């Protein structure tokens, strides 16, 4: 029963702004551009690639 | 024939032992094995006493310390009695000025260590290596009351940590709430006078429930946020172990490349959050005004070291303006929902001091004692504080040389050209007292700033503006934070806030002040203002009823981190339970009670109608720690009443009221066998009731239900039922 | 294996939890659902927590 | 001389006043942790008045000994049996 | 309106504490129903002034109790009350 | 495998232990359960501890 | 390689310094090991996870 794929898809599809807390505590902001099994593309002002093994938590800015 | 008892029962065991077990004692005799570099550095100034002769301060042995030297066994005292003059003189000059504020305070030694190097964000040497152990001294305190005021008052708590680092002393001087009362340090004295006793008559002691304090509040809505916290259960903690601690101001971290990161500091209690309730707190100031100082002391002797976790809220420089309040406004909190607290390290408070005056009273904390790796911001309250904490030492501790007072002494090297205070200890050998100097080849030398072991250098913040005396417009918002606070609280927490205000407000004599404070409350939340106004007998007007609530804070409708009890993290290790004895305790009940409690680190005190002993049904001898009156329910977390000769205590006013008070203060109660007949006094049903554990006898089940009630701290569900009980 | 019954009861019982992560942050709320790899924690928004980043899950009371 | 004044004081007091004195000592004494001190204070009270020491010793759970029970009360003060 | 306060924890305990500390207490009319909490008899008791209403007699009995400062005779009766 | 003989010992012996996390926190209690991925640590409540977040196990007495 | 190296330290019973991922330096002698853990001795025997170890340093050379 995968939940991470519906969850991340919904976020990108709606182009809703997110917070991504990394494993060292750092906050990243953006919208999800697209994703992988292994990475996320976070579009902010520049499209940057984030490794999922380095992500702690993903936080929608609304429901 | 000496005066100590033959069996040696004057002298306490050098062993972790529970509250009541032993006489208490100076850390160095109760816990001689506990060490750290600060405590060992103090060795040169400790003084023992055994097997030494009593002498004058000049070294002379005294032969008679029972008499003045007089002309005849019945004559006048002679002026040549230098032994008497010195002894009285020293006594005559014992006292030094109390603190202006936080005069009432309790301390201990301990240590800190980081969880991981922090060199990414700061060059603070003490945070550079998780193997680096830093000795600390911590003083918790109230704010308003004198050095001899009560512990459990409704006040803010102070929480000050002196870190003895390898590149200097760092003082973290915080409170138990995340904001302050006021915005600019220039009004510091105004507010402090407003809450301090009134000048004409010196009333009231450690209380805010008087005219002037609320007068001020009502005229300066900047105060309202922190006043909210004060009125909440936050302002009456269970234990210094069971509160959160905050640096309040935004500071800077500065790393080896010079990058600044804004930061706010937190202490998070490994003991969790727990607080009393008002009636309990207020009456406890009478029954044991040293309650906190005591609990801290004992918890430490008992091996229950208070531990706190140092956490940072970090905010990047380019985020300064993303929040809809100002990071530099100290009357605004940074919601953990927007910036979470990252745990960074841990502090353990593992040994009491030896002499309370020597070590506590004389310690000097000052927030401007920072180190390389840290720096200030323009917070206009912080800016102020910098000035005051150095100044005030000159009269509190008698001069500029207060850093030479043992507890205050750094543990790293300290050398300069500063010469000559009052009571100068250090004897400088430097042929020079100035620099540049050629005659000592310019030693000691300036040190250029660097990655580690560098000189201090301030972050080179750009300053642009004119020399004005003006509050930043960005600070002009007063209500949305109070509102945030209030909506984060559980319903019972909100009753308490309501009753907090109503109680305080009711002792403001000039009623127009009551109205004006209510008016302020109207701008925060109308539920709240209605409840309070009812209790003061005030009708909110149409105008007041229509007042628009302030904005969400950055779209937040609540933050669970602001509640004490939202997510209970209450922890039983270190707590204490009263066991009500009768002359014929059923021993296997009691065996099981103490055995269960002991397994989860929970202390018991056995109580009776008198002191001495009683005997179990099996003839085990049960020593009494205090009487029912001697150690009121106030002082314990729960009450257990085992089976036996219930007839003994059944009609005893004090044993009944022990239970009634305990019940009114929402404490867990556990009654075995015939002890269940006490349900009658607490006007409990025969069906049972949640929060009253009951059974034929104390077993696995009975104890677990009780301890589980304890993990919930209090029985909140009881609230509706307590107004009928008359206690 | 263990994760599943433990998480499942917390959710089913709607009991508040704390979740301590490897970055030294502590999240709180009610467990909404989980996954091979993640947990959904309800608060103001729901948020996605990567299991690889969690260090301990701590109930506020017995189940 | 240490005892005859305490004695004078005590015998001047009304019965309820004496309960209070008793309860005074019992309360204070009960918060002395080292029990040998409690005993020694009781011993002093024995030299002032035996009623008094009995009442206090009961409340602390102490049995006065035979020795203690026989202790001779101090003299009247200048022939006074009480002073109102 | 005694009904207003009759079941109020605080008003009852006000009386119970007052009684345990040997203070004079004066109850007029229906206020006499508070005797129940202080575990007083229906017969009366010395130190509790009581009557249909407050008059010359009622007040004087009270003030006279006050000239005695406290109601010492109450002492034996207070250990049963739980305050 | 040496993990499990040791963990089992500590469990049936109800020995108190100190679990040290990679993030540098110290945890305490009694081992209630364990599998390939978690340890359940008993105190007032039970708490789920991810072994990927555990650095060291230390017993309060040798077994 | 892991097993030639560990066994040599175990058999020669030599003092080693084990640095962890957080930065902590542990010390003592290696009594046994596993696919997952190591047992280090000094005062008490303690169980370290390999996933948490960064480097093992011998106090003196082996073959
Ligand atoms: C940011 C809010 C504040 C916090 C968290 C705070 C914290 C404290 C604490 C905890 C103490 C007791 C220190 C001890 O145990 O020795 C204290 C004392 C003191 N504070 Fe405050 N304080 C605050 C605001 C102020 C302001 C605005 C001033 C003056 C402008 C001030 C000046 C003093 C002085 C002069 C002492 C004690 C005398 C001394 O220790 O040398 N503080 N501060």
């Amino acid at each position: 029963q995968s939940l991470q794929d519906p969850f991340l898809n919904a976020l990108r599809r709606e182009r809703v702004p997110v917070s991504i807390y990394l494993v060292n505590g750092i906050k990243l902001q953006g919208q999800i551009e697209s994703f992988d099994q292994f990475v996320i593309l976070l579009k902010n002002t520049v499209s940057q690639m984030v490794y999922k093994h380095a992500i702690s938590t993903v936080v929608p800015s609304r429901p | 024939d000496s005066l100590a008892p033959e069996d040696g029962s004057h002298r306490p065991a050098a062993e972790p032992t529970p509250p009541g077990a032993q006489p208490t004692a100076p850390g160095s005799l109760k816990a001689p094995d506990t060490r750290n570099e600060k405590l060992n550095s103090l060795e040169d100034v400790r003084k023992g006493s055994e097997n030494y002769a009593l002498t004058t301060n000049q070294g002379v042995r005294i032969a008679d310390d029972q008499n003045s030297l007089r002309a005849g066994s019945r004559g006048p005292t002679l002026l040549e009695d230098f032994i008497l003059r010195e002894k009285i003189t020293h006594f005559d000059h014992e006292r030094i000025p109390e603190r202006i504020v936080h005069a009432r305070g309790s301390a201990a030694h301990g240590y800190f260590q980081p969880y991981k190097s922090l060199s990414d964000i700061t060059k603070a040497d003490f945070l550079s290596d998780p193997n680096k152990i830093t000795p600390v001294f911590v003083r918790f305190s109230t704010v308003q009351g004198g050095a001899g005021s009560a512990d459990t008052v409704r006040d803010i708590r102070g929480f000050a940590t002196k870190f003895y680092t390898e590149e200097g002393i760092f003082d973290l001087v915080g409170n138990n709430t995340p904001i302050f009362f006021i915005q600019d340090a220039h009004k510091f004295p105004d507010f402090v006078h407003a809450v301090k006793p009134e000048p004409h008559w010196a009333i009231p002691q450690g209380q805010s429930a008087h005219d002037t304090f609320w007068d001020y509040v009502s005229l300066q809505p900047e105060t309202l946020h922190n006043v909210m916290w004060a009125m909440s259960d936050r302002g009456i903690p269970r234990s210094y172990r069971t509160m959160e601690g905050f640096g309040i101001h935004t500071f800077r971290l500065i790393n080896a490349e010079g990058k600044a990161t804004f930061v706010r500091f937190h202490w998070k209690p490994l003991a969790g959050k727990a607080s009393l309730v008002w009636d309990e707190a207020q009456k406890l100031t009478g029954r044991d005004p040293d309650f906190h100082r005591r609990e801290l002391w004992e918890a430490i002797e008992a091996g229950d070291f208070p531990e706190y976790e140092l956490g940072f809220q970090l905010i990047p420089e380019e985020d300064e303006f993303k929040f809809d309040f100002d990071l530099l406004d100290p009357t605004k909190l940074i919601p953990e929902e927007l910036v979470p607290v990252q745990r960074v390290g841990k502090m353990v408070l593992n040994r009491n001091p030896d002499n309370f005056f020597a070590e506590n009273e004389q310690a000097a904390f000052h927030p401007g004692h920072i180190v390389p790796g840290l720096d200030f911001t323009n917070d206009p309250l912080l800016q102020g504080r910098l000035f005051s904490y150095t100044d005030t030492q000159i009269s509190r501790l008698g001069g500029p040389n207060f850093h030479e007072i043992p507890i205050n002494r750094p543990t790293c090297p300290y050398h300069n050209f500063q010469r000559d205070g009052m009571h100068r200890m250090g004897i400088d050998t430097n042929p020079a007292n100035y620099e540049p100097n050629s005659i000592n080849d310019n030693w000691p030398r300036e040190t250029p700033p660097g990655p580690k072991r560098g000189g201090f250098e301030s972050y080179q913040e750009r300053v642009e503006g004119n020399k004005v005396r003006e509050r930043s417009p960005s600070f002009g918002e007063y209500y949305s934070h109070p509102r945030l606070f209030w909506l984060s609280q559980t319903p019972f927490e909100q009753r308490h806030i309501v009753d907090g205000f109503s109680f305080e407000l009711s002792k403001v004599v000039r009623p127009y002040i009551r109205e004006r404070v209510v008016d302020q409350l109207a701008h925060i939340d109308l539920t709240l203002a209605q409840a309070v106004a009812k209790n003061l007998g005030i009708e909110l007007t149409d105008d007041q009823l229509n007042i628009t609530p302030p904005p969400d804070v950055n779209g937040l409708k609540k933050d669970p981190s602001l509640s004490l009890y939202a997510i209970p993290d209450g922890d039983v290790k270190g707590r204490v339970v009263a066991i009500l004895l009768n002359d014929e305790v059923r021993s296997a009940d009691l065996l099981a009670i103490l055995k269960a409690l002991k397994a989860k680190g929970v202390h018991a005190k056995l109580l009776y109608s008198r002191m001495g002993e009683v005997t179990a049904d099996d003839g085990t001898v049960l020593p009494i720690a205090a009487t029912f009156a001697g150690a009121p329910s106030l002082t314990v977390d729960a009450v257990i009443v085992p089976c036996g000769n219930i007839a003994d205590i059944a009609d005893n006013g004090d044993a009944n009221y022990y239970l009634m008070e305990a019940y009114k203060h929402l404490k867990p109660i556990a009654l075995a066998g015939d002890a269940r007949k006490f349900k009658a006094t607490i006007k409990i049903a025969d069906q049972g009731e949640e929060g009253i554990v009951e059974a034929d006898s104390a077993d696995g089940s009975f104890m677990d239900e009780l301890l589980t009630l304890m993990a919930a701290h209090r029985v909140w569900s009881r609230i509706p039922k307590i107004d009928k009980i008359p206690a």
